[PDB]
């Protein structure tokens, strides 16, 4: 491969730590702050308790499997922890895809009032409800395999027709809506807000929204497109040089880990109110 | 010109009763207390919270019964709270949204409220009908209501903003009598525990004893720097305490005619929506504008507690005629009932 | 719990049901508050205390108009403070009150439990404004000795063209309104300057569209975009 | 201004079917649950049924559940009660009864005039101390009641309820947990007890409190009451 | 002026009824008033905590 080693290590403890601390004072502050208890935070605590579930199970196993291609763990394990890995991985990009849509309910029609704390209980338990059951495939397809010395969970399918089916709902749910949903939401909130002060201040509004749906493109579209072309066109089916393709996967997962630890930053922190509001809160 | 020796005469009335109220006071309060044991450090605790109000809540009164509550907001209703289980007895509409007092009866049967509206409504809560409605609409007033009190069912004592207060007449609806010398709006009521005296602040920083059987106002006090609030007396009928928007509370006397106590401090800056008094009277209550409410001792003018816990503006306070209970309104809707 | 008991929580629990119906239907509406001098044509801008409903593209509103009430406002302000925007409308024509005019907005807009409230100026009787400046027996600069060194920004708001000293005067007492906002304020709120002829029933539009901006400006704030 | 009047009536053979109706009118009926009450000619007083504020919680007595319907409707002000699987036992007086519940309110203050349905041919137990006693006006005369169980909630409030029955007209309600008097009721009468034994106490007796007296529980459902006792004039 | 009138007349009554009444003075006041608080410290619950036993707003 390449002399990536200690450097990738370092990286990925860096994103354990930096999205762990952001995810815990985020928590904290809004838990022990009063006047932060809103409809607008209460999607930023599911992003975060979302991304603590993401940080805590898949961060240290994907890690593990990445480095080694050997699966550490039982039956039990292999059938459990990539259900709670994908559920909480689904469960953030549907938060994501619905802040987008409360943002542009906001902008766009402020004078038919919506988002109110049952709307938004209400969009929670739904968006769970979805990822739970549409993730009963991968709890029920997966199984630990030994090779002659190897261990790896991987899917058996009574076919080549029902992973291909399966693998492209995946995609369609997990990319292809969500991101539709959020460019759809966010081009309109950019064309009513850009198309003197309060112009300028709205202008740099709407370019650190734009940068936000930015950056979650960039950060998900690897994993995405790897995982189709893998799943669906049956690339890498007959591989010899394995170590491309894991170190495709290693840089695809580090690109979603990097955006986990963004988010807790990029939407709330470094906002001028939300900072000042932490500070009082905690100093 | 009669103007020039009419002032002349005024001011020589207010040097000379500053004379005679200055040679009564051979003591301090705060002097005569200092041999006395502090109250010391109180923990109050949140028993329980009523919720149900969707608007700022303006008023409370607690029940004679010691378990039932009236609460305004500008929402447009009147609910009444059965304390010990948190349930809503009954829901009262208003024609008026605009509503800044109520009080209950002290034989329960009725219910009052008044606000930027001019009128004093009634309401007969235990009628065979099963419902709530209307008994009378007593106008009169010229100005937005700011303090109701029943006195003994049949007596109605109304503060409005055009500078005076009256009794009323239930039955008939007509005013029995009329008080008038304040200069500005008047704010607040209180009925003693005879239900013969009561008093009145108003926006002149001014306090002022009235005799309701005659109608004639016999009792004056003055020194606060800024507009009155509210007024709550003694238990034992005898003194009063009056929260100004000036950021303190003053202790008056009836007998003596003088401030005894001025209840302040250093890092308080806000106004004052509310005062009240414990069972004993030991206990001084204050509802303050830093959206919390502090526990001042009327006997040390010091802070034995703070109540805190709402997140808007503190509106209206309560002590339950056992004592056992504190009901503290506030902005953000909710009722809290601290013990 | 006993049956009365039961009973009696099952009747709280419709209680709180309408109340929270209640509460939903009242949310979603918009009040406002009226304000302004005598003369100045408050009850005709829209066409205890007065109130008004009207409603524009399915939004409905309420205007308190306060007359009851004597000039004593300083003290039942408290009430109107969560309104979306507060309606100060301005007899521009008579230039003796002005001044009387500018003193009393200038306490509206730093009043304390209005730190938080958008203002939207109604400059009323254009028309009569128009008239008297062209007339030329009165001068706004035997008031005002500011309005002489003043100039035209160079701006034209009318359609037809009028006399220029017509547009100079407006702009001008529309000058020192704003100018008498963004003195202070901190950007929490601002105002919303507009010429209202007396027979104008162009309002409606003008108020909903003004508060429709002060509605967005508050879900940018509240919702951490700024 | 209160009133409440039934419907169907008539002769009814084992078997068929029926349906009842009464109508409320000068109160709120929406605020006021409704009972329905069975007295039997040589019997007395018996539950039937109970619907609750807007159609809400239905209780039906154990010898009649799964036989009976019970149904309101708010916007005419009338309650309906369908009658299946007639036989002789339901052969007997039915009323209708207001009902509210809050902190202090009266439960049983009003009752209807009633409607005769003839037909062709655990539990809380109270027993009455006697079913029939000679009175002379203007002495005091004590009734008794007694319960299976203690009608002492933990709440503090017991749920006795004593109510009159004038010789051909509806009972009424005389006091409510065994201490308050119902409005309109004059102060003459009285009661007290705790745990299972109650008495009722009447002052000064006059010709218009001669009838039958009963006792009833409103501690658990089903609800039930006293033999009664009944005072002779003499 | 009537109401100056109105005010002198106002002013000399109010007065004179304090200043020819009873004046209590300040230490008998304030001792009347501690007296009363005393009184009534042993029935007053919200200075004296009470057990949970008695207290109706148990959780
Ligand atoms: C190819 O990656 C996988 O599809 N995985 C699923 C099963 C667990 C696998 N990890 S494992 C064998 O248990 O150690 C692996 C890791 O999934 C986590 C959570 C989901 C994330 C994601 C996947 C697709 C699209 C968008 C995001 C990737 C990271
Ligand atoms: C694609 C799958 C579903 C997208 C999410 C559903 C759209 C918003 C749902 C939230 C809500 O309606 O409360
Ligand atoms: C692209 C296909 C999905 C499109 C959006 C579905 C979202 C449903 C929520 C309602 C918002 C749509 C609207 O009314 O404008």
């Amino acid at each position: 491969p390449k002399e990536y080693e200690w450097v990738l290590i370092a990286g990925y403890i860096i994103v354990f730590v930096v999205a762990l601390i952001g995810n815990v004072l985020v928590c904290v502050a809004v838990w022990k702050n009063h006047h932060m208890r809103t409809v607008t935070n209460y999607f930023i605590v599911n992003l975060s308790l979302a991304d603590v579930l993401v940080t805590i199970t898949c961060l240290p196993a994907t890690l593990v499997v990445d480095i080694t291609e050997t699966w550490f763990f039982g039956q039990s394990l292999c059938k459990v922890i990539p259900y709670l890995q994908t559920v909480s991985v689904s469960v953030s990009v549907l938060t994501l895809s619905c802040i987008a849509l409360d943002r542009w309910y906001a902008i766009c029609h402020p004078l038919m009032f919506k988002s109110t704390a049952k709307r938004a209980r209400n969009s929670i338990v739904i968006i769970w409800i979805v990822s739970c059951i549409i993730m009963i495939p991968q709890a029920i397809v997966m199984e630990c395999s030994t090779v002659f010395l190897f261990t790896v969970c991987d899917e058996r399918w009574g076919g080549e027709i029902y992973p291909k089916m399966y693998h492209i709902c995946f995609f369609l749910v997990t990319y292809m809506a969500p991101l539709c949903l959020m460019v759809l939401a966010y081009l309109q909130i950019f064309r009513k807000l850009w198309c003197i002060k309060q112009i300028r201040a709205r202008r740099k509004t709407a370019r650190m929204l734009m940068v936000v749906l930015l950056v979650f493109a960039i950060c998900y579209l690897p994993i995405s497109i790897l995982n189709v072309l893998k799943r669906v066109f049956g690339m890498f089916a007959h591989t010899e040089d394995r170590e491309t393709v894991y170190a495709w996967f290693t840089f695809s997962h580090w690109l979603v880990y990097a955006n986990s630890a963004a988010n807790p930053i990029i939407y709330n922190f470094l906002s001028g109110k939300f900072r000042e509001e932490f500070k009082a809160a905690f100093s | 010109s009669e103007l020039d020796q009419l002032r002349q005469e005024a001011e020589q009335l207010k040097n000379q009763i500053r004379d005679a109220r200055k040679a009564c006071a051979d003591a301090t309060l705060s002097q005569i207390t200092n041999n006395i044991d502090p109250v010391g450090r109180i923990q109050m605790r949140t028993r329980r919270t009523l919720r149900g109000h969707l608007a700022k809540i303006y008023a409370m009164h607690w029940g004679t019964d010691s378990r039932l509550l009236v609460s305004a907001s500008q929402d447009g209703k009147l609910i009444i709270w059965d304390s010990y289980t948190t349930n809503k007895v009954h829901a009262i509409p208003l024609r008026s949204s605009w509503v800044m007092t109520c009080a209950y009866a002290p034989s329960g049967n009725y219910v009052a409220c008044g606000g930027l509206d001019n009128i004093c409504s009634i309401y007969n809560l235990k009628t065979r009908e099963g419902n709530v409605r209307v008994s009378r609409e007593l106008a009169g007033h010229t100005g937005y209501l700011s303090c109701c009190r029943f006195l003994d069912d049949n007596q109605i004592v109304t503060s409005s903003g055009d500078t005076t207060c009256a009794l009323w007449d239930i039955e008939t609806g007509q005013q029995t009598t009329t008080f008038t010398g304040h200069t500005g709006d008047v704010m607040s009521l209180s009925l003693a525990p005879d239900t013969r005296l009561f008093v009145s602040g108003a926006c002149d920083a001014s306090a002022k004893l009235w005799d309701v059987r005659e109608g004639m106002c016999r009792q004056t006090f003055t020194g606060h720097e800024s507009d009155i609030n509210a007024i709550c007396f003694f238990p034992n009928g005898n003194a009063f305490a009056t929260g100004s928007d000036d950021a303190t509370c003053r202790l008056f006397d009836l007998r003596a005619d003088q401030e005894l106590m001025t209840y302040s401090h250093d890092n308080i800056i806000c106004g004052i929506t509310s005062v009240s008094f414990s069972k004993s009277g030991r206990l001084l209550l204050a509802g303050y504008d830093d959206f919390n409410c502090n526990v001042w001792d009327a006997l040390k003018a010091d802070r034995a507690g703070v109540l805190a816990g709402h997140d808007n503006r503190v509106s209206c306070l309560g002590v339950t005629d056992d004592g056992m209970a504190v009901a503290t309104g506030s902005w953000d809707s909710f009722l809290k009932i601290w013990n | 719990l006993s049956a009365e008991d039961k009973a009696a929580v099952e009747r709280s629990k419709m209680i709180d049901r309408n109340l929270r119906e209640d509460g939903e239907k009242a949310r979603r509406t918009l009040r406002l508050l009226l304000l302004g001098a005598d003369n100045s044509g408050k009850s005709t801008i829209v066409k205890g205390i007065f109130e008004t409903k009207f409603q524009v593209d399915k939004v409905n509103f309420h205007m308190f108009d306060v007359g009851g009430q004597r000039d004593e406002r300083r003290k039942w302000i408290q009430c109107f403070n969560d309104v979306t925007a507060i309606i100060f409308v301005v007899d521009s024509s008579d230039y003796n009150r002005l001044q009387e005019a500018l003193n009393d907005f200038k306490s509206i807009w730093n009043n304390r439990w209005l730190r938080t409230i958008s203002v939207i100026l109604f400059l009323n009787k254009q028309d009569l404004l128009a008239e008297k400046v062209l007339a030329g027996k009165s001068k706004i600069e035997d008031y005002f000795p500011e309005f002489a060194r003043y100039t035209t920004p160079e701006d034209a708001t009318p359609e037809p063209g009028e006399d220029p000293r017509v547009t100079r005067a407006k702009y001008f007492i529309r000058k020192e309104f704003v100018d008498i906002s963004t003195a202070s304020g901190d950007g929490r709120h601002i105002c919303y300057p507009h010429f209202t002829c007396a027979v104008d029933t162009e309002n409606a539009r003008r108020i909903f569209n003004d508060c429709k901006d002060i509605i967005l400006q508050m879900n940018l704030r509240e919702y951490n975009l700024v | 201004d209160v009133q409440l009047v039934e419907s169907g009536g008539g002769l009814v053979q084992p078997g068929g079917s029926r349906k009842l109706s009464c109508s409320a009118s000068g109160f709120a009926f929406s605020s006021f649950g409704m009972h329905w009450v069975r007295q039997a000619p040589e019997k007395g007083l018996e539950w039937v049924a109970y619907i609750s504020s807007g159609s809400g919680t239905i209780y039906y007595a154990d010898t009649v559940k799964g036989r009976f319907t019970i149904s309101r409707d708010d916007p005419k002000n009338t309650l309906f009660l369908q009658m299946t699987s007639l036989r002789s036992e339901d052969t007997a007086m039915y009323y209708c009864v207001r009902s509210i519940y809050y902190y202090g309110s009266s439960p049983f203050d009003f009752w209807g005039q009633g409607t005769t349905l003839t037909v062709s041919s655990s539990d809380i137990v109270m027993t009455q101390a006697t079913s029939s006693v000679p009175v002379t006006p203007g002495e005091s005369v004590s009734i008794s009641c007694r319960s299976s169980k203690s009608l002492l909630h933990s709440n503090g409030n017991t749920y006795l309820y004593w109510f009159l029955q004038r010789p051909g007209q509806s009972p009424q309600l005389l006091i409510y947990r065994m201490s308050n008097l119902a409005s309109g009721v004059p102060d003459r009468f009285s009661g007290s007890g705790s745990g299972t034994a109650f008495t009722l106490t009447i002052s000064r007796l006059e010709a218009e409190d001669v009838g039958v007296y009963y006792c009833m529980q409103h501690l658990e459902y089903p609800l039930t009451f006293g033999a009664g006792t009944k005072l002779e004039l003499k | 002026n009537t109401a100056s009138i109105a005010q002198a007349r106002k002013l000399v009554e109010q007065l004179k009824m304090e200043a020819n009444i009873d004046r209590i003075k300040v230490s008998k006041a304030a001792a009347d008033l501690m007296a009363y608080c005393e009184a009534h410290a042993k029935e007053d619950p919200l200075l004296t905590p009470v057990p949970a036993s008695e207290n109706p707003f148990r959780e």
